RNA sequence: GGUGAAAAGUACCCCGGGAGGGGAGUGAAAGAGUACCUGAAACCGUGCGCUUACAAUCCGUCAGAGCCCUCGACGUGUCG
RNA sequence: GAGUGAGAAUGCAGGCAUGAGUAGCGAUUAGGCAAGUGAGAACCUUGCCCGCCGAAAGACCAAGGGUUCCUGGGCCAGGCCAGUCCGCCCAGGGUGAGUCGGGACCUAAGGCGAGGCCGACAGGCGUAGUCGAUGGACAACGGGUUGAUAUUCCCGUACC
RNA sequence: CAGACCACGGGAUUGAUAGACCAGACCUGGAAGCCUAGUAAUAGGUGCAGGGAACUGGCACUAACCGGCCGAAAACUUAC
């Protein structure tokens, strides 16, 4: 094992297979390898995902108090959250549904030894 | 036309899987005495100080 | 190119043909003003 | 110069020369203006030979460039200020640096300067 | 329709523009946080174990090498 | 003692997949740059250009709508993207008439219709009447003012 | 001049890869300004003029960067 510190950002209005498609880009990376990595990545799940990952390093900054340059991201993955269906209305009187849908981001870090 | 049967979740993982990303390649540079990086696409805007290093 | 639907709004034509007045005055309007009421409506009439 | 090879810059063919002239007109003025790459590219050229226009001096080139440009301020810049100021320059008058890519669309964006060094 | 016995409904600190969280506290419990009793399945991930890129498979069943885990014994790796 | 056992009723409800991160993102005008704001700007504000309408894509109304108008604030939902913006959310404000458009004036088609006649009853027509504008009669014009009203407020001169 | 994307091919300062610049080939057909003739529309001269993309040759003037990522070996048997 090794210390580790957690953040989670829930009900956040991206869907969890585009939140996904940057998180695959930084699993298991220094955290600021990841931050730089999704600083210059251009899709916007981006903004997300990376709050999250700087979230957890100021915990261990904060509440573990440990080294900035050790942390390392561990775990982080995508949820699904609650969707809300809408109505886009067609031709010739059809109606068709519309899922505006979410995603819970979480990440785990540790203080790796060097 | 219309799909014939509901496709299997081998086949739907299958071609889900090549819908990915690729991160850019960053290179360093030194603005204001400290280290940051940046696509070499960037480069020379970093060095004369065109791009917002946040 | 005609595009006419068949609701045109007229506040005064709908209160003639469809209110409280003209349910009044004939019978089975009476009749349905009272089953209006009898359900529960808010609205009994135009 | 050459042709755009693909569908015209604006959306059409007349946008584009128009496009052309707005964004060479901001680019003699101020000396420096940030566009997309595309537009960037296409500006570089055509904005090199109306500098050479006015780098030559004579009525005639006036002319030329008054009929390109279309704004008498820029016109009076360019024959008073930047074709002396690349009488030995041989070409080469502008520079396109990449720059960071825009928000909204993801657009490449980029930004195009007047050299200063000679 | 259902937080808890009682709002005691999270003071204060930290990341974040907020949303959301992490410490700290409240509580018998926060795997009870005003998205709240229990929280099944479909569906969606992440981690590990075995397997799979010369192969025509109603997707099983019977025989079966190799690998991995576990329970006994003798012992110290090989049978049962 | 049973509302007692579901896998099929193009079964009913709810939640969720497949197609698929795919089609589409709604005309025939077209945008650009500089600056500002802001956590964030292709889309907001300002300037300078370019372009389109111009018997309209301008100005004023009726019907219909109903607060959408103005000011301040907001940015979760809505906006086919983002949004600092918005006809969206919130709070406060805003509509001033002797002359305008109606009623208090008049009737047309028609409606209802005291008594009435007709009809087993329920009812049908209808006189006198009384409503009913899309019409007839009837006295105000120019300028200024508010963030939001203006022949309405004010100023000047009128008319009934 | 390779092409839907990708791939392919060439170049990347020890450099003519593309743009600009200079020159040529080519296309149009005789620029503007001036002078002149005519009342004028117009005509003549200066003068194969002016303008101009793709083709060719020169020319480092402008960009090809004070750069990142991948990517190299068990042995055994017999014959020799
Ligand atoms: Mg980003
Ligand atoms: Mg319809
Ligand atoms: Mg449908
Ligand atoms: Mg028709
Ligand atoms: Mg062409
Ligand atoms: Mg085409
Ligand atoms: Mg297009
Ligand atoms: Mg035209
Ligand atoms: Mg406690
Ligand atoms: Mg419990
Ligand atoms: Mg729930
Ligand atoms: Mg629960
Ligand atoms: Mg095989
Ligand atoms: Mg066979
Ligand atoms: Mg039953
Ligand atoms: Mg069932
Ligand atoms: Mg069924
Ligand atoms: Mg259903
Ligand atoms: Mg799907
Ligand atoms: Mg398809
Ligand atoms: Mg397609
Ligand atoms: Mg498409
Ligand atoms: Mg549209
Ligand atoms: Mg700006
Ligand atoms: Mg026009
Ligand atoms: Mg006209
Ligand atoms: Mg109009
Ligand atoms: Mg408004
Ligand atoms: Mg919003
Ligand atoms: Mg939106
Ligand atoms: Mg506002
Ligand atoms: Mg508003
Ligand atoms: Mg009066
Ligand atoms: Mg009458
Ligand atoms: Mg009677
Ligand atoms: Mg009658
Ligand atoms: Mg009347
Ligand atoms: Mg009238
Ligand atoms: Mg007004
Ligand atoms: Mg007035
Ligand atoms: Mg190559
Ligand atoms: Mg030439
Ligand atoms: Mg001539
Ligand atoms: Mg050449
Ligand atoms: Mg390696
Ligand atoms: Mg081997």
């Amino acid at each position: 094992e090794f210390p580790s510190a957690t953040a989670k950002a829930r009900y956040v209005r991206v869907s969890a297979t585009k939140a996904r498609r940057v998180i695959d880009l930084v699993r298991g990376k220094s955290v600021e390898e990841a931050l730089d990595i999704l600083r210059w990545a251009p899709q916007a799940a981006s903004e997300p995902v990376a709050k999250v990952i700087a979230s957890a390093a100021a915990n261990a900054q904060n509440n573990e108090g440990l080294d900035p340059s050790t942390l390392v991201v561990a775990t982080v993955y995508a949820d699904e959250g609650p969707t809300a269906k809408r109505i886009r209305p067609r031709a010739q009187g059809r109606a068709f549904r519309i899922r505006k849908r979410t995603s819970h981001i979480t990440v785990i870090v540790e203080s790796r030894p060097p | 036309a219309v799909p014939k049967r509901r496709m299997s979740r081998a086949n739907t993982r299958s071609r889900r899987a090549q819908w990915k990303a690729e991160a850019p390649g960053l290179v360093t540079v030194s603005v204001a005495g400290q280290q940051r990086k940046v696509p070499r696409r960037l480069l020379k805007a970093a060095r004369l100080g065109l791009v917002d290093l946040d | 190119a005609k595009g006419k639907r068949t609701f045109q709004p007229n506040n005064r034509r709908r209160a003639r043909v469809h209110g409280f007045r003209l349910r009044m005055r004939t019978r089975a309007g009476r009749a349905i003003v009272a089953n209006r009421r009898s359900k529960g409506r808010r609205a009994l009439t135009a | 110069p050459k042709p755009t090879k693909g569908p015209r810059l604006g959306g059409s063919s007349s946008h584009q020369s128009a496009l052309l002239a707005n964004l060479a007109t901001s680019l003699f003025e101020h000396g420096r203006i940030k566009t997309t790459e595309p537009k960037a590219r296409a500006l570089r050229p055509y904005a090199e030979k109306l500098i050479t226009h006015a780098k030559k001096g004579a009525l005639h080139n006036r002319r030329e460039v008054m009929k390109k440009i279309r704004d008498k301020d820029v016109v009076h810049t360019l024959f008073a200020e930047i074709g002396p100021f690349y009488a030995d320059r041989n070409g080469g008058y502008t520079r396109i640096i990449k720059v960071e890519n825009r928000k909204g669309d993801n657009a490449p964006m980029a930004v195009i300067e007047l050299v200063r060094e000679k």
